[PDB]
C-alpha cells in the first residue's frame, strides 16, 4: 500500500543519510538555485550516490542494480474476471511462483 | 460485384494466389471493364468472338 | 495447362513461395503414371507434373 | 594521414532551406487526409 | 589415415600444419555449464 | 535532512492523514532527524514539473525527493531523470507514471524506479506458461521501443531449455491496423497462446 | 487553414534566412488551403530556462514540428537534449539539423527525433567499401569507448 512505499522510500534515503554520514561528517545542503546564471558544476561527482544502493531496512532488503532497475521485486500476476477488475492469482517469491489456481 | 471486389481489395484477399470466379451477369458487357475487377477473374459466357 | 500467375492488380507483394523444378525420369526414384480414371485429379500420393 | 570529411557540413543555410521544403512536402501530403487535430495549445494545461 | 589426407592437402594446397592433439578428450557437445544458465561447446569441437 | 514527499489524487486521497508517514515520532531510532513536506499536484506537464521542483529547491533546500502521480504518460519518467541530471536532487518514483521502465539512465543520473526489468517479466511469464502445459504459442510485438530485446530474450530461453516449447512465428506487426498488411499477417495465428507485447493504445 | 513551423536557431541572420525560405517555399504550392505561417527562438544557455523558454514560446502557438541546430560559440556542452524530450513528450517530431553524436541514433530515448545528416557510422561504411577497392584483408580496431 502506498503509506508502506512511502515508509520505505523515507527509510531508503534516511539509512542512505546516515551511511554518508558515518563515512565522513561533510552532508553537502543544495547547490545555490536551480536556474539562472549559474553554468559551473556544484557536486564533486554527485555529492552523496554510492552508499543508495545496496541497503536494507531491517528484513526486506531492495539493492537498485546499474540500470536503474531492482534485483528482489515484488511481481505479481493478476487476471480480470466477470466482475471487470483485476483480483490475483498467485504471486512471485525468492525464485518461486506458487500459484493459487 | 464491383463494390464487393473493391470492398475486398481493401482486404487480404486480393493477392497473388486468391483465384476468384464469377458466372456470364458479373462480366455481362465485355467492353465496360471497371477499375476494381482484378487481373486475374474466370468468367464463362455464351460465345461473341466466333459464331 | 498450368496457370500463368496472373499480377493481382498493379502493385502487390511479389511472389517469394512459388518456384519451378526440373526433374527427370528414372526407374526407383521418379515413376510418371497416367491419370485415375475415377476422381480424375491424380492419385492422393501422387503430384501432377507437365 | 587518411582522414575524412562531410562536404556541406556547417552549411545550415541550405539545410534550413532543405528542411522547410520537406516539411512543406509532408504537410500537403498529410492534411488531406481522413481525421486531423490541431496541436495542444500549450506545455501546462494537458497531460495527453 | 587423416595424417595422410591431410599431407595430400596441403600438398595440394599451399599451408603449413602444426598439428596438436586435443585436450579435453571428448569429440564435443553441447551442455549447459554447471552452476550458471547458459550453455556452451566442450570437447574438440571446443577448440574450434 | 528536508525530504520532500509529492503525490496526487490516488487511493490515498486522505491528504490530511497522509501527514503520518515519519509524522510522528514511528521509528525515531536512525541519527539525523529530518523534515518531511508534503504537496498535493493534480496535473503533470513538463512546464509544470519543472517549475514545481524549482520552487521546491529555492524554498525548503532538499536533499532528495519522492515522487509519485496518477497518469498513464510514458514520459514522465525521462522528464524526471532530465530533472535530476541538471540539479543534483536525489529524486525518485514509487507509483505511476514515474515507475513504469522502458530504457536505461545516463550514469550521471540519480533517478531510481521502484519497478522491475523486461527480462524479469519475460522469465515470470515464460515460468507461468511452464506451469499450465501450454508450450506452444506465437510473438505479436509492434514497433513500441524496446521491442528487440524482449524478442531476442524469448527467442533465447526458448532455444536454451530443455520443456521443448514450439515457437510458431514471430510476428513484427506494423503501420496502421486497418490495412490489407496488417491483417494478411495477422491470420496466420493459429496457436492458442499469444504474448502481445505494445504500449496501452496500441 | 494555418500552420506553423517553429525553429531554435544560431543568430538572427539565420532567423532572417529561415523567414526568407519559408516565404518561398509559401510560394511554390499555395493554392489556399495552407498558409504555413512561421516562428523564431535563438539558442540560450543552461538547460531548465531552455526547457521553460520552448514550451512557452514555441508551444504557445501550436506548431508542427520544431526545428534544431547546433550552438553556434560553445562546444557541444549545449546538446539539443531540452528540445528534444520537451517534443517528445507530446510526440510532436523535431528535426536536427548539424548533430552528430550517435546518442541520438537510437529510438529507445528519443522516439521521435530525425536528423538529414549521417551521425558517425557512415564513416566506417565508407572505410569498409574504401577497404575493398585499396585491397586489404587483415585489419585491426583500435576505438574508445
Amino acid at each position: 500500500s502506498l503509506e508502506a512505499r512511502v515508509r520505505d522510500g523515507i527509510g531508503i534515503l534516511t539509512t542512505a543519510a546516515s551511511s554518508m554520514l558515518e563515512k565522513f561528517s561533510y552532508i553537502p545542503e543544495a547547490k545555490a538555485s536551480c536556474y539562472g546564471q549559474m553554468e559551473r558544476p556544484e557536486v564533486p561527482m554527485h555529492t552523496l550516490h554510492p552508499f543508495m544502493v545496496n541497503v536494507t531496512w531491517d528484513g526486506k532488503d531492495l539493492s537498485f542494480t546499474e540500470e536503474g532497475y531492482q534485483v528482489h521485486p515484488r511481481l505479481v500476476v493478476i487476471v480480470l474476471n466477470k466482475d471487470r477488475e483485476w483480483e490475483k492469482v498467485g504471486k512471485w517469491e525468492n525464485h518461486t511462483l506458487s500459484l493459487r489456481h | 460485384a464491383v463494390l464487393i471486389l473493391s470492398e475486398a481489395r481493401s482486404l487480404g484477399l486480393t493477392g497473388y494466389d486468391f483465384f476468384w470466379i464469377v458466372p456470364s451477369l458479373v462480366s455481362g458487357n465485355t467492353e465496360l471493364i471497371p477499375k476494381e475487377f482484378p487481373s486475374g477473374l474466370i468468367s464463362v459466357s455464351y460465345d461473341d468472338w466466333d459464331y | 495447362a498450368v496457370w500463368p500467375r496472373y499480377k493481382s492488380f498493379s502493385d502487390c507483394e511479389p511472389d517469394d513461395n512459388h518456384l519451378s523444378i526440373v526433374t527427370l525420369e528414372e526407374a526407383p526414384f521418379v515413376i510418371v503414371e497416367d491419370i485415375d480414371p475415377l476422381t480424375e485429379t491424380c492419385v492422393r500420393n501422387t503430384v501432377p507434373c507437365r | 594521414i587518411l582522414g575524412l570529411q562531410l562536404i556541406n557540413g556547417k552549411n545550415e543555410s541550405a539545410h534550413i532551406s532543405d528542411a522547410v521544403g520537406v516539411v512543406a512536402q509532408a504537410v500537403h501530403e498529410l492534411l488531406e487526409k481522413e481525421n486531423i487535430t490541431d496541436p495542444p495549445r500549450g506545455c501546462v494545461g494537458n497531460t495527453n | 589415415f587423416c595424417i595422410d589426407l591431410l599431407i595430400k592437402l596441403a600438398r595440394t594446397m599451399n599451408f603449413t600444419y602444426e598439428v596438436h592433439l586435443v585436450a579435453d578428450g571428448k569429440f564435443g557437445t553441447q551442455e549447459r555449464v554447471n552452476n550458471s544458465n547458459k550453455k556452451e561447446w566442450n570437447g574438440m569441437m571446443g577448440e574450434l | 535532512l528536508n525530504i520532500a514527499v509529492m503525490l496526487g489524487h490516488s487511493h490515498d486521497v486522505t491528504e490530511r492523514e497522509l501527514r503520518t508517514l515519519w509524522g510522528p515520532e514511528q521509528a525515531a531510532g536512525l541519527p539525523l532527524d529530518v523534515n518531511v513536506v508534503a504537496l498535493l499536484m493534480n496535473r503533470t506537464d513538463p512546464k509544470s514539473l519543472i517549475t514545481h521542483v524549482c520552487d521546491l529547491m529555492s524554498g525548503a533546500r532538499i536533499h532528495g525527493l519522492v515522487f509519485g502521480d496518477d497518469t498513464d504518460q510514458e514520459a514522465v519518467a525521462q522528464m524526471l531523470d532530465f530533472i535530476s541530471s541538471h540539479t543534483f536532487v536525489p529524486i525518485l518514483g514509487i507509483h505511476g507514471g514515474a515507475s513504469m521502465i522502458m530504457a536505461d539512465k545516463d550514469p550521471t543520473s540519480t533517478f531510481f524506479q521502484f519497478g522491475a526489468s523486461i527480462q524479469q517479466q519475460a522469465t515470470v511469464m515464460l515460468k507461468i506458461m511452464q506451469d499450465y502445459d501450454w508450450h506452444v504459442f506465437s510473438l505479436v510485438t509492434t514497433i513500441f521501443p524496446g521491442y528487440r530485446e524482449f524478442i531476442s530474450f524469448v527467442k533465447t530461453t526458448v532455444d536454451n531449455s530443455f520443456v521443448g516449447w514450439d515457437m510458431q512465428n514471430v510476428i513484427t506487426l506494423d503501420t496502421s491496423f486497418e490495412d490489407a498488411k496488417t491483417q494478411v499477417q495477422l491470420k496466420k495465428i493459429h496457436s492458442s497462446v499469444i504474448l502481445l507485447y505494445c504500449s496501452k493504445d496500441e | 487553414k494555418i500552420v506553423n513551423i517553429g525553429a531554435v536557431l544560431s543568430t538572427r541572420k539565420h532567423e532572417q534566412m529561415f523567414r526568407e525560405a519559408v516565404n518561398q517555399a509559401n510560394k511554390r504550392h499555395g493554392s489556399w488551403k495552407i498558409q504555413l505561417n512561421a516562428t523564431s527562438v535563438t539558442h540560450k544557455p543552461n538547460a531548465i530556462q531552455m526547457a521553460l523558454s520552448v514550451c512557452e514560446d514555441l508551444i504557445s502557438s501550436q506548431v508542427y514540428a520544431i526545428l534544431v541546430s547546433h550552438p553556434p560559440t560553445p562546444n557541444d556542452h549545449f546538446t539539443p537534449t531540452p528540445v528534444s524530450y520537451t517534443a517528445g513528450f507530446y510526440r510532436i517530431p523535431v528535426l536536427g539539423l548539424t548533430t552528430r553524436m550517435s546518442i541520438y541514433s537510437d529510438k529507445s530515448i528519443h522516439l521521435s527525433f530525425l536528423r538529414t545528416v549521417p551521425p558517425y557510422s557512415h564513416q566506417s561504411s565508407v572505410w569498409f567499401e574504401m577497404m575493398r577497392v585499396y585491397s586489404w584483408n587483415h585489419i585491426i580496431l583500435l576505438v574508445s569507448d
